């Protein structure tokens, strides 16, 4: 079955009627692809089982090691968390049209020429390209996944958050800093501790830093040029 | 430069 | 040295209004050692009408592109601007204007990757994708880099059936397919021939939309 180590997760549509989500699902299962209804998470620890204080960056979970390709559906680029989560972990964001492709030829093709853009950034008012680590058809997702050193790899983080309702949100941008390779550590305040920058949420932080401070923008910002856009 |  | 040393540089737009100092990073970058090429890209390849005879060899570097290792086309944003769509055929990378100036700020050459804009807009597919470039292996010059590209229509055999005011812009998309590592053909009508896909302007046979789907998507889209 052409999907057959292939794991997929669906965003969208973007845009009303783009594709057939529950069509194309069904095309993948029954073709041997996995697909993973609530994104990537599951190839990765639970940084938040855990522990807390200050929390390691992501690992793949074992069972990723069954696996050696893995993408995101979208009709488009968009902030949809699943497509953040992508971007996060350097997994292509590849439009629908892959798919059908792939039934085409018989065989898994190369998504490059259906990799959707990252998105749009404010920062520079405009819409980037992913950069995708290819594909090396010997090494599992897991064996990828865990070589992968995020682009705010070492950066260490302090989040000041004062795990219900809105801090659902707040923790998926400490996922995201965590899947960029940074070590998070969450505090309520900041004090007299070491970091490389701060992590509140829209503005606050008095209080000499020193650091500085910045929004979940910046991750986001992050997210799509694939770069510590603080350097 | 054209745009198209 | 200069920052900019071997570094080609070509710049588009802007796209949208007062979006960056194309005039002002011209010169920084001269005045950095970096070359500045005011029509694109084309200056690094033959030109294949030359001699339009026979009919027509794809494109290959002009022995001056030895001199350089880098090229760059500075752009706010994708467009399909002709110098943009000769940086896409040739893979050269479109990079937003911040690029230089964080070049400046690291007095180096910094990875354009963060830089990169996407390629274009897909009507095909209805979405913007990203720009894929074989990475600078900073010990081929760009003609050694230029010379080593095999297309993504390398091979393809194409027939365009078409000098003068529109011939120019007819002329443009032969010149991608070209770039595009294809082999292209120019007669006034098809007849008998021998070919892998035909181009006609306007609308087998395709029009020169297909050329910067193929451009954009760095693809043969037909397959
Ligand atoms: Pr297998
Ligand atoms: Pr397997
Ligand atoms: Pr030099
Ligand atoms: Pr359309």
């Amino acid at each position: 079955l052409i999907f057959d180590d292939c794991v997929f997760a669906f965003s969208g549509p973007v845009h009303e009627d783009a594709y057939d989500r529950s069509a194309l699902e069904t095309v993948v299962q029954d073709h041997g692809g996995l697909v993973l209804d609530t994104g990537l998470r599951p190839l990765f620890n639970d940084p938040f089982k855990s522990k807390q204080k200050k929390l390691r960056h992501l690992k793949p979970q074992k069972r990723s090691k069954s696996w050696n390709q893995a993408f995101v559906v979208s009709d488009t680029f968009s902030r949809k968390v699943k497509y953040l989560e992508a971007l996060a972990f350097n997994i292509p964001c590849v439009h629908p049209q892959f798919i059908k492709q792939c039934l085409k030829m018989n065989r898994v093709v190369d998504f490059s020429p259906y990799l959707l853009a990252s998105g749009y950034s404010h920062r520079l008012d405009c819409t980037l390209s992913q950069r995708i680590e290819p594909f090396d058809t010997t090494d599992s997702l897991y064996d990828r996944l865990l070589a992968r050193k995020g682009p705010l790899f070492g950066k260490k983080i302090l989040f000041i958050i004062p795990n219900t309702e809105q801090g659902q949100k707040a923790l998926a941008h400490v996922y995201h800093a965590l899947a960029l390779g940074a070590d998070v550590e969450i505090r309520p305040n900041v004090a007299h501790l070491e970091c490389d920058l701060i992590l509140t949420m829209d503005g606050n932080i008095v209080d000499e830093t020193n650091c500085p401070v910045v929004d979940p923008e910046w991750i986001v910002e992050c997210l799509i040029s694939q770069s510590d856009i603080s350097t | 430069s054209q745009e198209l």
